[PDB]
RNA sequence: CAACGUUGAGUUUGGAACCCUGAACAGACUGCCGGUGAUAAGCCGGAGGAAGGUGAGGAUGACGUCAAGUCAUCAUGCCCCUUAUGCCCUGGGCGACACACGUGCUACAAUGGCCGGGACAAAGGGUCGCGAUCCCGCGAGGGUGAGCUAACCCCAAAAACCCGUCCUCAGUUCGGAUUGCAGGCUGCAACUCGCCUGCAUGAAGCCGGAAUCGCUAGUAAUCGCCGGUCAGCAAUACGGCGGUGAAUU
């Protein structure tokens, strides 16, 4: 931490949109270096949305990720003997990076159509309350809170 | 099953030659051969060629269903499941 | 242009200055010359185990620089086959010439 | 290695410029596909002198040892000794590597 | 007449300034011609051109040779960059504020002996 | 409709559909449509006559099986056993002929 | 090969400006500014810059550890064989199997397959050789045969990628194992033992337990090509080249 200090790694902004945050998640559904059609599962899920939905791209991404997002997981740490599960708290950083990440698996654990579709449904399935995205969210919220006496309060 | 055929089938000097002799006026069947990269020519008919795999020779018999083959797809390079003589089991 | 020279070697500072001396010497005699002008090298890389045994690790590599240069004069003249055909000085350098 | 193995292609060695030098393309008219349907069989049959005759049971060897694997075209040698050759000063433009 | 270089990774591809209309030629080819089947990658091309205003007063005559699709077009991008210096020097810190003037030193380079993917060390077997 | 044999091909189109058959792949479906004259549409939209001069050009069904287990002759070793026939290793491998 | 005359193909005269090419030279040295820090070192940022904090990456890996490996590379002590564990030849074997383990490759697809059109690379190879053009064959390949001894000729027309179309997730217009029949090519010669082409067949397999491996940038991943060995065992071994291009600390 102290010898030898990196921010972050970051590449070129979003196409027309202008978004650094949202560059990411193209950067984690590219699959082998193909970044050339990575665009075409994230710009074409921004064309199916609008119908489904009312308002710009960019504010239903935001107001549906927000119950995918975490606040608090579990990490292993060993004292003494024994292999304690104390959670330490997630911030803004890594939170938005552990969103994108289980919206990408149960995007893929649902063989339906083609990616375009895919990555669609688990965009609003988000806000209403279903799919294998939005569980995540609860399932890491029972591992934590259940072993909050093994961390002290800020 | 299709080998390395062309035109030329490769088939030995000393194999014709002996078998040729023989083909005056029809007599003697049993023959020692050691070159198994020899073809089967339409005239071994009836001859019973003894070919060579390293250990011994085999008395094997051609027929008119064998004209593409080389003999040494016959006789068995190593003991695997086929036909062969039930050897005398000593101690185990 | 006509009588075309190859100078091919392996050392750089060996060639540089026995090329250089076919442009002070073939300028006095009568015609120009057009200047040492080097075409890209060849160089090869290839790799070999050191160990006479089982080490498929610690493979060296070897390098041969074959580095090559042209040179071109414009009008051969009769002062000037007196003056290449007696200047032999290579001393690991091989000179090939074509017309 | 053995001076009783490098001496058995030796012999493999000179039948080459015996048999192989002339009476190899009066064979190399007929082995080959013909573009007309008439290709003879008489002189593929009769192809029984070269027994002990063969341009591919030809090994290249080290020149100072005699093993008959890893042998590089440009050198002759193999990579053992190769090796001790090129670690003195022993051949011109065998330096060391990088890329 | 404005001359221009630019590289990237081993790509280099010689920009030439001229006053006119705007239209881009790439190799006796248009911009929307060479790299055709719309690539997202052909906007950066006409980036250092946006942030200053000349793509509507300048006309581009390029030729590109080497790298791939990917590697051409940041080439084109840095060529008209160090471009924009020479017509005056005072546009030189509204465009170096991007990191259009610098060079990526990133390149994909040879492939270690003993390791197959250059960095990339074999596997051998667990106890 | 029963296009020959018990194997009837159904709601596909015509360059996938002839490839349930016996002796037809990917190259003899393209093969008959230049006798047959059709193009790669659908099988539900043709006619009667498109039918009988599509069974004229090949049915060997069942009879195609028979061919390939054919004689047997001297050989044909190793498939009588059910083993690789060739130069692999049934020692771990080759569950592809066997059971 | 910009500007200038064009058989549009730099093609010709011509021009050396640019790209490239090949030798030299300049340049990062925390050196400069600020903060932190013991008014040190060093670290954290910034300025100027193509490039900074050993620039990226090689080569280079001490005294020594395991009497670790190699006397089948060679050399050598000793010992042993020496009408012989010496020598020649033919055929066979090393790529044998009920199984086990290691290291890899090709797939379970549709961010994929297939058909047609179509945009760019780097690095190397080659004269008992590399082999275009044309003709013939569905194809491998064969006949004839130019040029290059080579940034003037050839080996290649690089693949992802991309546009349109089709399919549209059923073990499938995914996958190719295996098998039959018919050929080509290299060599006395290829059944055991070959590579490749053509036709047909077309399974296992739906991402896989315990356990476990590599990698922090142009790296992982993935997509093509070349070389060495070599008559021949051409994208699956090794070495070498480039295309696209992350994740997290």
């Amino acid at each position: 931490s102290r010898r030898g200090t990196v921010e972050e790694k970051t590449a070129k902004s979003d196409p027309i949109y202008r978004n650094r945050l949202v560059n990411m998640l193209v950067n984690r559904i590219l699959k082998h270096g193909k970044k050339s059609l990575a665009y075409q599962i994230l710009y074409r899920a921004v064309k199916k949305i609008q119908q489904k939905t009312e308002t710009n791209p960019l504010s239903v991404l935001r107001q549906a990720i927000r119950g995918v997002t975490p606040d608090i997981a579990v990490k292993a740490r060993r004292v003494g003997g024994s292999t304690h599960q104390v959670p330490i708290e997630i911030g803004s950083t890594q939170g938005k990076a552990l969103a994108i990440r289980w919206l990408l698996g149960a995007a893929r654990k649902r063989p339906g159509r083609n990616m375009a579709f895919k990555l669609s449904s688990e965009l609003v399935d988000a806000a209403k309350g279903s799919g294998d995205a939005v569980r995540k969210k609860e399932e890491t919220h029972r591992m934590a809170e259940a072993n909050r006496a093994f961390a002290h309060f800020r | 099953m299709t080998r390395s055929l062309k035109k030329n089938p490769f088939v030995a000097n000393h194999l014709l030659r002996k078998i040729e002799k023989l083909n005056k006026k029809a007599e003697k069947e049993i023959i020692v051969t050691w070159s198994r990269a020899s073809t089967i020519i339409p005239t071994m008919i009836g001859h019973t060629i003894a070919i060579h795999n390293g250990r011994e020779h085999l008395p094997i018999y051609i027929t008119d269903r064998m004209v593409g083959h080389k003999l040494g797809e016959f006789a068995p390079t190593l003991n695997f499941r086929g036909h062969a003589k039930n050897d005398n089991k000593s101690r185990r | 242009q006509k009588i075309r020279i190859k100078l091919r070697s392996y050392w750089v500072p060996l060639i540089e200055d026995s090329c250089k001396q076919i442009m002070d010497a073939a300028r006095t005699t009568n015609a120009k010359t057009m200047g040492p002008v080097p075409l890209p090298t060849k160089k090869r890389i290839f790799c070999v185990l050191k160990s006479p045994h089982v080490h498929k690790d610690a493979r060296f590599h070897f390098e041969i620089r074959t580095h090559q240069r042209l040179i071109d004069i414009l009008y051969p003249t009769a002062q000037t086959i007196d003056s290449l055909m007696q200047l032999d000085l290579p001393a690991g350098v091989d000179v090939e010439v074509k017309l | 290695a053995r001076k009783s193995l490098i001496q058995r292609e030796k012999k493999r060695r000179n039948l080459e410029q015996k048999y192989h030098l002339i009476r190899r393309s009066s064979k190399q008219e007929i082995r080959k596909v013909t573009s007309l349907s008439d290709k003879w069989e008489i002189h593929g049959k009769l192809q029984s002198p070269p027994r002990n005759s063969a341009p591919a049971r030809l090994h290249r060897r080290c020149f100072l040892t005699g093993r008959p694997r890893a042998n590089i075209r440009d050198f002759g040698l193999s990579g053992h000794i190769l090796r001790e050759m090129v670690h003195t000063c022993l051949l011109p433009g065998a330096t060391r590597s990088s890329w | 007449t404005v001359i221009g270089t630019g590289r990237r990774k081993c790509a280099i591809a010689r920009v030439v300034l001229q006053e006119g209309t705007g239209k881009f030629i790439i190799n006796y080819r248009d911009a929307k011609e060479y790299l055709q089947g719309n690539p997202l990658w052909l906007q950066y091309v006409k980036t250092p051109l946006a942030t200053l205003g000349y793509e509507t007063n300048y006309d581009v005559f390029v030729k590109a040779h080497g790298g791939g699709l990917s590697g051409q077009a940041q080439a084109i991008s840095l060529g008209v960059a160090r471009a924009l210096l020479k017509v005056s020097a005072s546009h030189r810190a509204p465009l170096k504020q991007e990191g259009l003037l610098t060079r990526d030193s990133r390149i994909v380079e040879r492939k270690k002996p003993g390791l197959k993917k250059a960095r990339k060390a074999p596997q051998f077997s667990k106890r | 409709i029963r296009i020959g044999g018990v194997e009837i091909p159904n709601h596909k189109r015509v360059e996938y559909s002839l490839q349930y058959i016996h002796g037809i792949g990917r190259s003899r479906s393209r093969q008959i449509l230049l006798d047959l004259n059709f193009d790669n549409k659908v099988t539900k939209d043709l006619s009667e006559e498109e039918v009988i001069i599509l069974r004229k050009e090949k049915r060997f069904n069942r009879v195609a099986i028979e061919r390939l287990k054919e004689i047997r002759c001297y050989r044909g070793i190793r498939h009588k056993l059910g083993l690789p026939v060739r130069g692999q290793r049934t020692k771990n491998n080759c569950r592809t002929l066997k059971g």
